[PDB]
C-alpha cells in the first residue's frame, strides 16, 4: 500500500487479478484445502489453455465473459482477510496509533523519566532540518518541465545525504 | 504605596451595603398596612414594638 | 444476470467503457495521473516541511462550504417546478396536519357537549 | 434587588480603573460573588409572590433566568480570555463593559412588572449584542447578520408597544397581577385578533419559528463565543417570559389564534432537526437544534396548560445551559484550528481524552437522555400536546429520532474517527476551558437532583 | 423485613463503589478489574438471600426509597418492586457478569484502557438492575436509555473500526424507534390514570387500553430483536465478544420482554395483542434461522440464534405463558453466554479469525472449550435435562396445546429444527473436520481466569434450570394430557435436525462442486432487507433534508420572500425619490400641483 | 494469548520451507535471490500462487500493486519486514 | 405518622411448621445479622436521641386565619381579591396533596392485598372515583392562569346547567 499504481492497466494485470479473486472465492466456496487445490488446478488449466493466444479480440471477449461469469458465480459472503479491509481488525488499533508530534507538548515533569529516548529525538529531527532544503532542489532541479509526472519519488543520487520525503513514511507508528 | 491598587476591592461590598440600605428605605416606605391586613392582624403584645 | 441502478453501480470490471484501448482515452488517464501526482507532491512538500508551526488549508473544502452556504442566492434564479416545490413544502403539510387537528378537536368538543367522553382520572392535563 | 444590581453597576468602574494585570481576576471573582448573592430570591417559603416596589418584582418563573444570567456572565468573561489577547486593554475593557450591561439589563427586565419597562429593556438588549457581533467577529457577513438581528427585533418591538398603549388606555394600568385581578374577556373580533398578533408577534420573531429562524445561524456563526452564549441562553428566553406574562389577558383568543403557530412550530422543529444532519457548520447545527427545541417551548406556551408551562421552563433552562456548553466546545476546537467545519478535524479522543466526556455529557442532554431536566420538559410537553390532540406524538417522535441521530453524528465526526496528521496546532486542553465545561455541567446534575426550584408558576 | 431492603440496596451500593473509585486516584496503583470482579461476586452472594426469603415466604415487596418531587397530584419517587422476576434476574445477571469480568481481565491484556472498559460494564450493569427492579415507568425509561448509550459506547470501544460507528448508530436509531412507543404508553397512562406506577395502572384491567400496549409492543420490537428492527443485533458483533455476549445474549434484549411481562395483567384482556405477539415473534424464528445456516461468523450465528429464541419467547407471551418466558430468559442466558466465552477464547488463541472456514480439529487441539461448546449446543437444541428442556419443552407443549395460529405454530417448529441444524453446523465446521487454520500455533487455555469461569457457567447451565423449575411457585396450570407425538415433538424434531445436518455436512465433501443458488444467497445476505433499507431510506431522507429544507426553504425562499423583497422594494422607491435633478423650473411646478391638491381637498370636504 | 513477534531468520526459514515444498520448477535449491521468472523460468501463474500461499501462511493479505512486482524472496522478506515493523 | 390517616391493616402472620430433618438457614442468618448490625446501630441511635433530648427544640404549625371569599368582594377593588385568591391557592394546593394521599393509600392497599386487588382493593377505588369527580368538577379546565375567578365561573355555569335540567 506504499507504492502507487499507474493510471492505465494492462491485460496482464487484469487477468492476474481475476485469477487471484476467483481463487480466493473458490477457497471460500470449497472449504477443504484438498478440494481447493483440485479446483485451483482446474482453473490453472483453463487459463493455460488460452494463455499463448495474443489476439486482442479474443482477449477482450474472454476477459469480459470471465468477469461476468465471476460476478455471477462469486461467493455472497467471501473470505475477508482480517488485517485488510472488510475484516474484523481493520483500523482496530488506529485508536491507539498516535503519531509522534504529540510528543512536543509533553510536560517536562513527564519526559523527566523516559530521558534516553528524548535524548535521541533531537539528533533525529537534527537529521531532518540539516538535509531538508537539499531534498527540494533534487526535484526542483529534476522537475522535468515536460510536466508529465507520476507519484513516484527519486532517491538520493548523492551519497551520505538522505532521500527526499522520508518523514511521512519513517516514524509511521507500528501495527501492534 | 499600594492602596491605589488594593482599594478597588471596597466598592462591591459598599455597593451591596448601599443596596440593602435602599431596600430597607423602600420597605420603611409602604409602611401602611403594617398591621391593618385581614390575615395577620395581631394585638401588638406588650414590649413587642411594631414590625 | 445483472442490471445497473442508482445505488449498485456497474462495478469496475464489467463496465464496457473499460477495457477500451483508445490512445486518446489512455492519454486522458495519464493526464489525470500527472494532475494527481502534482497535487500529492505539493501536499507532501508541506506535510513534511519542517519549521512549520501550523496546519494545512484545504481550499477544496473551503469552496465546497462556500457553495453549500453562501453562493446560493446569487446564482439562484427562480423558475417553475422550483417555486412549485417550494410552495408545496411550505403550505401542503402544514394544512394537512391542521385539518387533522381541527377535525379531532371538533369531534372531542361535540362529544363532551353531549357529555359522553369518559374523562375519569384526567385530573392533571 | 438593588443588592443584585448595584454591584453589577460597580463592576463597570472597577473594570475601567483596575490595572491590566488584575482587572480580569477581580471582576471575575466579584461577578461570582454576585451570582452567589443572587440566591436570596429562593427563600420562597410561602406562595405569596415577592414584591419589592412598584418598579421591581420576582417570581418562580423569573428567578431561574436571573440566576442563570448572573452565572453565565463570568463564563462569558472566561471564554473570552484567550482571543482578543492581542487586542488592547481598552478594547477588552469595552467588551467587559458590554457584557456587564447585558447582564444588568436582563436582570432588570426579568424582574420588572410593568411590561413597558420590560419592553424598553428588551430592546436595549440590542446595542451590546450588535456591537459585540460587529466589532469582534471573525468574518465579513457579521454586518448583514447584525442588521437582520436588529431589524427583526424592532419590527417585532413596534406593534407590541402600540398594543401596550391601547391597553394602558383602555385598562387603567399596566402593572402585572393587576392585569390579572382586573382582566376581562373580549368580543373576539378582527380588532382583538390583530391585537393578539401585535402582542405576540415580537416575542415570536425573537423566539424563532420556522418562518423567521434566519437571523439565528448568522448570529451564532459570525459572532463570538459570548454573543453565541447569550443568544442561545437568554435573548430567546425573553420572548418566552414576555409571552407567558402577557397571555394572561388575551383569553380566549389563544385557542384559535394558535393553530397556525403550533403547526409552523412543529413543522419547523422537524425540518430544522433534519437540516441539523447535513449542516456542515458546527455552530449552525447547534443553532438549528436550538430552533428545534424552542419550537417545543412555543407549542407548549400557547395551549396554556400547567404541565406545559413547567415543561417549557425545564426545557428552557436545560437548553440554555447545554447550548452555552456546546458553543464553548466549538470555540475550543476552533481556536486551535480556525475553521468551523465539522469534517476537517476528526478522530479526536486520542489527544483530548477528557474533553470528549464534556462533549458526550452534552449530547446525552440534547437527545433527552434521563434523568435530565431536558427529558422531563420534553416529556411533560409531549403529554400536554397529546391531551390537546392525539396526533402530535407523531411529530414529537420524529423529532426525538432525528435528534438522537444528529447528536451522535456530531459526536462521531469529531471524537470517534481516526486522527488527522497535519493538525500540529493542537494545544492541549486549558484548565480554563475545562472549568467552563464543568461549570456548565454540574448545575445540570444538581437540578436533575432537586428540580422543585425549576418548575414554574404551577408548582 | 429489614434484611431484605438492606440487601436490595447493598447490591446497588456495591456496584456504585467501584465507579466512585474510578473518580479517585487509586486506579494507577490498584487492580481495578479484580476489585470489581470481587465486588460483583459479593453482590451476587448478597442477592442470593432474597431468593431464599422469597421462596420461603413468597412475599413480594415494594419500596419507595426517595421522594423526588411533587408535581401537583402526580408525584415521583425512587420506587422498587422486588418480585420474582427482578429478584431472580439480579442473581442471574450477576452470576454471569462475574464470569464475564474474569474473562475480560484475561482477554483484554495488552490494552491500556481496561479500567475504562470495566467501569463502562458496571455502569451498564447498574442501569440494567435499575430497569429490572424498577416500578415507576420513568425509572424504567432511565434504565432503557442508559442501556442504549452504554451499548453505543461498548460498540465503538475501538473508535477507528469505522463500521463499528455505523453499527452503534443503527442501534441507537432502533432503540429510539422503540422509545417512541414507550413514551406513548407513559403519556396515555399519565392521562387516563394520573399515575405512572404499575400499582395504580393495574386498575386499567377493564378498558380498551390498546394504544399503550401497541407502544410497549414497538418498544419490544426495538430493544429486542424482531422482524422490523433486528438488523442492529448482528452488527454489534463488530465489537468485542464479552460485550457482544453480555449486552446481546441476556441483556439489552430481554428488556422489552421483561417490560411486556411486567405489564401482562393488561395483556390477558386484549385478544388482539395476544395474536400480534405471534405474527411478529414466530416470524423472527424464521427470518433469522434462515440467516443462521450460511453465516460464517460465530458471533453472527449466535446473534441470529438469540433473535430466534427471543421470538419464541414473544410467541409464548402472545399465547400467555409469561412465567415460562421469564424462566426461559434466565436459562437461555447461561449457555448463550458460555458460547460467546468459548468463542472469544478460541479467537484470542488464534489470530483474530472468527470464520469457521479457517478452523478445525478444535476437539483434539483444545478439548475444554469444545466440551463446553457441545454442552451449550445440545442445551440450546433442547437436550432433555440441561436447563434448556425445563422451559423449551413446556413452551413447545403449550404452543401446540393452545389455540395458536397454524402458520405461526408451523414456522415455530421449523425453527426448533433449524436450531439443531446450525448447532451441528458449528460442531462440524469447527470441531470435527480437519485443521484448515494456519500453521503457527500458540494455544494456551491452562490459565485459571479463563478456565474457571466456563466451569462455573457450565455447572450453572446444567443445574439452575432444574433447580428453578422445581423451586419456583407454580404460577400457571400446565396441560399434561396429550398424545406422545405432541408431548415429544421438540425432541423428535431436534433429532431430525441432527441427522439432516450430519448428512449435509458430510455431503460438503465428495467434490460436489457448489453453485450460487438464490435461497442460500438470500439466507447469507440476510434476505437483502438491510441491503435495500439501509441504502434507500438514508439516501432519500438525506436528499430531502438537503434539497427541500436547507436550500429550497431556509436559504432560498424564506430569504427571497421577506428580507430581500423588502430590500428591493425600498431600494426602488429610494431610486425614484432621489432620481431628482436640481431644477427650480420643476420644483415649483410640483409645489403648484400640491397647492392645487390642498385647495381641492378642502373644497370637497368643506 | 499473544505469541512472540517475527524475526528475519524465522521469516527466511519459513519462506524457504514453503518455496521448497513447492514442486513445479524449484530444483529444491533456492538462492535467497533465486529470481522466479528470470533465474528459474517460472510463470506468472506460479508467482501469483506463491504470493497467495504466503498470504495464507502469514494470515494477512498482500495487495496486487506489490504482488505483481515482487520477484525475489529477499524482496518478499523486505516487504513483510516493512509491513510488520520488525527488528527494532 | 397518623395511623387514622394511613390505615395499615392488621398482620395475620402465619406460624412455623418446619417438618423435616434439616435446619432453617434464616434462623441463624437473621440471628447473626440482628446481632452484629442492629446492636451498634441501636446504641448509636440511643446516643443521638439522648443528645437530642438534652438540647431539645420545638416548632409549631402555621394556622392561617380565614378571610372573606371572592363572592363578598366588589369588582374593581383588589385588596380583597388578593386576600381571597391567595387563600384559594392554599386550598388548591391542599386538595392536590389530598389527591396524593389517596393515591398513596391506594397503591398500599393494592400491594398489601396482592392478587386479590380486584375484590378487597375496591373500597379505596370508590373514594378515589368520588374525590376525583370532585377534583374534576372543580379544577379541570381552568388553565395555568387558574384562579378563584375562573373556578367560580366554572361552578356557576355548572349550577346553571344542573338547574335548567331540574326545571326541565
Ligand atoms: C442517572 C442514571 C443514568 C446512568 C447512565 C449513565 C450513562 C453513562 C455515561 C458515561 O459513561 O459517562 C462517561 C463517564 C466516564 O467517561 P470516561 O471517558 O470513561 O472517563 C475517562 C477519563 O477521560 C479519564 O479518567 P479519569 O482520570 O478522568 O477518572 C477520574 C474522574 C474524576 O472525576 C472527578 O473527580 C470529578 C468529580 C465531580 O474523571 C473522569 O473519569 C471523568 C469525570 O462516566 C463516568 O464514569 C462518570 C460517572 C458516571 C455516573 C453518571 C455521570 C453522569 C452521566
Ligand atoms: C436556577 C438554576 C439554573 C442556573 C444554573 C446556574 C446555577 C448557579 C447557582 C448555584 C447552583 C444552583 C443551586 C442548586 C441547588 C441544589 C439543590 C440541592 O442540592 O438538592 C436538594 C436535595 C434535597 O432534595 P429536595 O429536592 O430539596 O426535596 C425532595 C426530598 N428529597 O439535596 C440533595 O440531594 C442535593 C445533592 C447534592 C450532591
Amino acid at each position: 500500500a506504499f507504492c502507487a499504481p499507474p493510471a492505465y492497466l494492462t491485460h496482464q494485470q487484469k487477468v492476474l487479478r481475476l485469477y487471484k479473486r476467483a481463487l480466493r472465492h473458490l477457497e471460500s466456496w470449497c472449504i477443504h484445502r484438498d478440494k481447493y487445490r483440485y479446483f485451483a488446478c482446474l482453473m490453472r488449466a483453463r487459463f493455460e489453455e488460452h494463455k499463448n493466444e495474443k489476439d486482442m479480440m479474443r482477449a477482450t471477449q474472454l476477459l469480459r465473459e470471465a468477469e461476468e461469469e465471476f460476478w455471477q458465480n462469486q461467493h455472497p459472503q467471501p473470505y475477508i482477510f482480517p488485517d485488510s479491509p472488510g475484516g474484523t481488525s481493520f483500523e482496530r488499533y488506529e485508536c491507539y496509533k498516535v503519531p509522534e508530534w504529540c510528543l512536543d507538548y509533553w510536560h517536562p515533569s513527564e519526559k523527566a523519566m523516559y530521558p534516553d529516548y528524548f535524548s535521541k529525538r533531537e539528533q533525529w529531527k537534527k537529521l531532518r532540518m540539516e538535509s531538508w532544503d537539499r531534498e527540494v532542489k533534487q526535484l526542483q532541479e529534476e522537475t522535468s518541465p515536460d510536466g508529465i509526472m507520476t507519484e513516484a519519488l527519486p532517491p538520493a543520487r548523492r551519497e551520505g545525504d538522505l532521500p527526499p520525503l522520508w518523514w511521512h513514511i519513517v516514524t509511521r507508528p507500528r501495527e501492534r | 504605596q499600594l492602596l491605589r491598587e488594593h482599594w478597588v476591592h471596597i466598592l462591591v461590598p459598599a455597593g451591596f451595603v448601599f443596596g440593602c440600605y435602599l431596600d430597607r428605605k423602600d420597605d420603611e416606605k409602604l409602611t401602611a398596612f403594617r398591621n391593618k391586613s385581614m390575615l395577620f392582624q395581631r394585638e401588638l403584645r406588650p414590649n413587642e414594638e411594631v414590625t | 444476470k445483472y442490471k445497473p441502478a442508482p445505488l449498485a453501480t456497474l462495478p469496475s470490471t464489467l463496465d464496457p467503457a473499460e477495457y477500451d484501448v483508445s490512445p486518446e482515452t489512455r492519454r486522458a488517464q495519464v493526464e489525470r495521473l500527472s494532475i494527481r501526482a502534482r497535487l500529492k507532491r505539493e501536499y507532501l512538500l508541506q506535510y513534511n516541511d519542517p519549521k512549520r508551526v501550523s496546519h494545512i488549508e484545504d481550499p477544496a473544502l473551503i469552496r465546497w462550504t462556500y457553495a453549500r452556504s453562501a453562493n446560493i442566492y446569487p446564482n439562484f434564479r427562480p423558475t417553475p417546478k422550483n417555486s412549485l416545490l417550494g410552495a408545496v413544502a411550505g403550505f401542503g403539510p402544514l394544512i394537512f396536519w391542521y385539518y387533522v387537528f381541527k377535525t379531532d378537536r371538533d369531534r372531542k368538543e361535540r362529544l363532551i357537549q353531549e357529555g359522553k367522553l369518559d374523562r375519569k382520572f384526567n385530573i392533571s392535563y | 434587588m438593588l443588592k443584585i444590581i448595584l454591584p453589577s453597576l460597580m463592576l463597570l468602574p472597577l473594570t475601567w480603573l483596575s490595572s491590566p494585570k488584575k482587572t480580569w481576576t477581580n471582576v471575575t471573582s466579584y461577578s461570582f460573588l454576585i451570582s452567589l448573592t443572587s440566591l436570596t430570591l429562593l427563600w420562597q417559603t410561602d406562595e405569596n409572590y415577592k414584591n419589592f416596589s412598584n418598579m421591581f418584582s420576582s417570581d418562580p418563573l423569573s428567578t431561574p433566568l436571573i440566576i442563570l444570567t448572573a452565572w453565565l456572565l463570568p463564563l462569558m468573561l472566561m471564554a473570552s480570555q484567550n482571543h482578543l489577547k492581542k487586542d488592547n486593554n481598552v478594547l477588552q475593557k469595552l467588551y467587559i463593559s458590554m457584557l456587564i450591561s447585558l447582564q444588568i439589563l436582563l436582570i432588570m427586565t426579568f424582574s420588572a412588572t410593568e411590561l413597558i419597562m420590560f419592553y424598553i429593556l428588551f430592546e436595549a438588549t440590542l446595542i451590546p449584542t450588535l456591537i459585540i457581533i460587529t466589532r469582534w467577529g471573525n468574518q465579513t457577513e457579521r454586518l448583514n447578520a447584525g442588521i437582520y438581528f436588529l431589524f427583526y427585533t424592532l419590527i417585532g418591538s413596534i406593534p407590541l408597544l402600540i398594543a401596550l398603549i391601547l391597553i394602558q388606555n383602555h385598562v387603567g394600568t399596566l402593572n402585572l397581577m393587576i392585569l390579572s385581578f382586573t382582566t376581562h374577556t373580549l368580543d373576539a373580533s378582527w380588532s382583538n385578533n390583530l391585537l393578539w398578533l401585535a402582542c405576540m408577534m415580537a416575542f415570536l420573531i425573537k423566539m424563532p419559528l420556522y418562518g423567521v429562524h434566519l437571523w439565528l445561524p448568522k448570529a451564532h456563526v459570525e459572532a463570538p463565543i459570548a454573543g453565541s452564549m447569550i443568544l442561545a441562553a437568554i435573548l430567546l428566553k425573553l420572548g418566552s417570559y414576555g409571552m407567558i406574562r402577557i397571555s394572561i389577558i388575551l383569553d380566549p383568543l389563544t385557542k384559535y389564534m394558535a393553530y397556525p403557530f403550533i403547526l409552523l412550530s412543529l413543522w419547523g422543529m422537524i425540518m430544522t432537526s433534519s437540516i441539523c444532519l447535513r449542516q456542515t457548520d458546527l455552530k449552525s447545527l447547534i443553532a438549528y437544534s436550538s430552533v428545534s427545541h424552542m419550537a417545543l417551548v412555543i407549542a407548549s406556551i400557547m395551549i396554556q396548560t400547567p404541565w406545559s408551562f413547567m415543561g417549557a421552563t425545564m426545557l428552557m433552562i436545560a437548553h440554555g445551559l447545554t447550548s452555552s456548553l456546546l458553543f464553548c466546545l466549538a470555540n475550543s476546537n476552533y481556536e486551535r484550528i480556525h475553521s468551523r467545519t465539522m469534517i476537517m478535524a476528526r478522530g479526536l479522543q486520542m489527544v483530548f481524552p477528557l474533553m470528549a466526556t464534556w462533549w458526550l455529557m452534552a449530547s446525552l442532554a440534547n437527545l433527552a437522555l434521563p434523568p435530565s431536566i431536558n427529558l422531563m420538559g420534553e416529556l411533560f410537553i409531549t403529554m400536554s400536546l397529546f391531551s390537546w390532540s392525539n396526533f402530535t406524538i407523531i411529530l414529537m417522535g420524529i423529532n426525538i429520532i432525528i435528534t438522537g441521530m444528529y447528536s451522535m453524528y456530531m459526536i462521531i465526526t469529531t471524537q470517534r474517527g481516526k486522527l488527522t496528521n497535519h493538525m500540529i496546532n493542537l494545544q492541549p486542553s486549558h484548565t480554563r476551558e475545562l472549568t467552563l465545561m464543568a461549570l456548565h455541567m454540574i448545575p445540570l446534575i444538581l437540578l436533575t437532583t432537586s428540580p422543585k426550584l425549576i418548575t414554574g408558576l404551577t408548582m | 423485613m429489614n434484611i431484605f431492603t438492606t440487601s436490595i440496596l447493598l447490591i446497588f451500593i456495591l456496584l456504585l463503589s467501584p465507579i466512585l473509585i474510578s473518580m479517585s486516584n487509586l486506579i494507577k496503583h490498584i487492580n481495578f478489574p479484580l476489585y470489581t470482579t470481587t465486588s460483583i461476586k459479593f453482590s451476587f452472594i448478597i442477592s442470593l438471600l432474597p431468593l431464599l426469603m422469597f421462596f420461603h415466604n413468597n412475599m413480594e415487596y415494594m419500596i419507595t426509597t426517595w421522594h423526588w418531587v411533587t408535581m401537583n397530584s402526580m408525584e415521583l419517587k425512587m420506587s422498587f418492586k422486588t418480585d420474582f422476576f427482578s429478584i431472580l434476574f439480579t442473581s442471574v445477571a450477576l452470576f454471569v457478569t462475574w464470569s464475564i469480568m474474569q474473562f475480560s481481565s484475561w482477554y483484554m491484556h495488552s490494552d491500556p484502557n481496561i479500567n475504562r472498559f470495566i467501569k463502562y460494564l458496571t455502569l451498564f450493569l447498574i442501569t440494567m438492575l435499575i430497569l429490572t427492579s424498577a416500578n415507576n415507568m420513568f425509572q424504567l425509561f432511565i434504565g432503557w436509555e442508559g442501556v442504549g448509550i452504554m451499548s453505543f459506547l461498548l460498540i465503538g470501544w475501538w473508535y477507528g473500526r469505522t463500521d463499528a460507528n455505523t453499527a452503534a448508530l443503527q442501534a441507537i436509531l432502533y432503540n429510539r424507534i422503540g422509545d417512541i412507543g414507550f413514551i406513548l404508553a407513559m403519556v396515555w397512562f399519565s392521562l387516563n390514570m394520573n399515575s405512572w406506577e404499575l400499582q395504580q395502572i393495574m386498575f386499567s384491567n377493564n378498558n380498551d387500553n390498546l394504544i399503550p400496549l401497541m407502544g410497549l409492543l414497538i418498544a419490544a420490537t426495538g430493544k429486542s430483536a424482531q422482524f422490523g428492527l433486528h438488523p442492529w443485533l448482528p452488527s454489534a458483533m463488530e465489537g468485542p465478544t464479552p460485550v457482544s455476549a453480555l449486552l446481546h445474549s441476556s441483556t439489552m434484549v430481554v428488556a422489552g420482554i421483561f417490560l411486556l411481562v411486567r405489564f401482562h395483567p393488561l395483556t390477558t384482556n386484549n385478544n388482539f395483542i395476544l395474536t400480534t405477539m405471534l405474527c411478529l415473534g414466530a416470524l423472527t424464528t424464521l427470518f433469522t434461522a434462515i440467516c443462521a445456516l450460511t453465516q460464517n461468523d460465530i458471533k453472527k450465528i449466535i446473534a441470529f440464534s438469540t433473535s430466534s429464541q427471543l421470538g419464541l419467547m414473544m410467541v409464548t407471551l402472545g399465547m400467555n405463558q409469561p412465567h415460562l418466558a421469564f424462566l426461559h430468559i434466565c436459562t437461555h442466558a447461561f449457555f448463550k453466554a458460555m458460547l460467546f466465552m468459548c468463542s472469544g477464547s478460541i479467537i484470542h488463541s488464534l489470530a483474530d479469525e472468527q470464520d469457521i472456514r479457517k478452523m478445525g480439529n478444535i476437539t483434539k487441539i483444545m478439548p475444554f472449550t469444545s466440551s463446553c461448546l457441545v454442552i451449550g449446543s445440545l442445551a440450546l437444541t433442547g437436550m432433555p435435562f440441561l436447563t434448556g428442556f425445563y422451559s423449551k419443552d413446556l413452551i413447545i407443549e403449550a404452543i401446540n396445546t393452545c389455540n395458536t395460529n397454524a402458520w405461526a405454530l408451523l414456522i415455530t417448529l421449523i425453527a426448533t429444527s433449524m436450531t439443531a441444524m446450525y448447532s451441528m453446523r458449528i460442531i462440524y465446521f469447527v470441531t470435527m473436520t480437519k485443521p484448515r487454520f494456519p500453521p503457527l500455533i500458540s494455544i494456551n487455555e491452562n490459565d485459571p481466569d479463563l478456565m474457571n469461569p466456563i466451569k462455573r457457567l457450565a455447572f450453572g447451565s446444567i443445574f439452575a434450570g432444574f433447580v428453578i423449575s422445581y423451586n419456583i411457585p407454580p404460577t400457571s396450570i400446565p396441560v399434561l394430557t396429550m398424545p406422545w407425538f405432541l408431548k415429544t415433538t421438540a425432541l423428535i424434531i431436534s433429532v431430525l435436525g441432527f441427522l439432516i445436518a450430519l448428512e449435509l455436512n458430510n455431503l460438503t465433501m465428495k467434490l460436489s462442486m457448489n453453485k450460487a443458488n438464490p435461497y442460500s444467497s438470500f439466507s447469507t445476505l440476510l434476505g437483502f432487507f438491510p441491503s435495500i433499507i439501509h441504502r434507500i431510506t438514508p439516501m432519500k431522507s438525506l436528499n430531502l433534508s438537503l434539497k427541500t429544507s436547507l436550500t429550497l426553504l431556509d436559504l432560498i425562499w424564506l430569504e427571497k420572500t421577506i428580507p430581500k423583497s423588502t430590500s428591493t422594494l425600498h431600494t426602488n422607491m429610494t431610486t425614484l425619490t432621489t432620481n431628482q435633478k436640481g431644477l427650480i423650473k420643476l420644483y415649483f411646478m410640483s409645489f403648484l400641483i400640491n397647492i392645487i391638491l390642498i385647495i381641492i381637498l378642502y373644497s370637497i370636504n368643506l | 494469548s499473544d505469541a512472540p513477534p517475527l524475526t528475519l531468520d524465522g521469516i527466511k526459514d519459513r519462506v524457504l520451507y514453503v518455496l521448497k515444498l513447492y514442486d513445479k520448477i524449484d530444483p529444491e535449491k533456492l538462492s535467497v535471490n533465486s529470481h522466479f521468472m528470470k533465474d528459474l523460468g517460472l510463470d506468472s501463474l506460479d508467482q501469483v500462487e506463491i504470493i497467495m500461499a504466503m498470504e495464507d501462511e502469514f494470515g494477512f493479505e498482500i495487495p496486487d500493486i506489490d504482488a505483481e512486482k515482487l520477484m525475489c524472496p529477499q524482496e518478499i522478506v523486505d516487504y513483510i519486514a516493512d509491513k510488520k515493523d520488525v527488528y527494532e | 405518622w397518623d395511623k387514622d390517616v394511613y390505615p395499615e391493616p392488621p398482620s395475620r402472620t402465619p406460624a412455623p411448621s418446619p417438618q423435616t430433618s434439616l435446619p432453617n438457614p434464616i434462623t441463624y442468618l437473621t440471628k447473626a445479622y440482628d446481632l452484629v448490625v442492629d446492636w451498634p446501630v441501636t446504641l448509636v441511635r440511643e446516643f443521638i436521641e439522648r443528645q437530642h433530648a438534652k438540647n431539645r427544640t420545638y416548632y409549631y404549625h402555621r394556622q392561617y386565619r380565614r378571610v372573606p371569599d371572592i363572592t363578598e368582594c366588589k369588582e374593581g377593588d383588589v385588596l380583597c381579591i388578593y386576600e381571597a385568591e391567595m387563600q384559594w391557592r392554599r386550598d388548591f394546593k391542599v386538595d392536590q396533596e389530598i389527591m396524593n394521599i389517596i393515591q398513596e393509600r391506594l397503591k398500599a392497599c393494592q400491594q398489601r392485598e396482592g392478587e386479590n386487588y380486584q375484590q378487597n382493593c375496591a373500597k379505596e377505588l370508590e373514594q378515589f372515583t368520588k374525590v376525583t369527580k370532585a377534583y374534576q368538577d372543580r379544577y379541570l379546565d381552568l388553565g395555568a392562569y387558574y384562579s378563584a375567578r375562573k373556578c367560580l365561573a366554572k361552578q356557576k355555569q355548572r349550577m346553571l346547567e344542573e338547574r335548567k335540567a331540574a326545571r326541565q
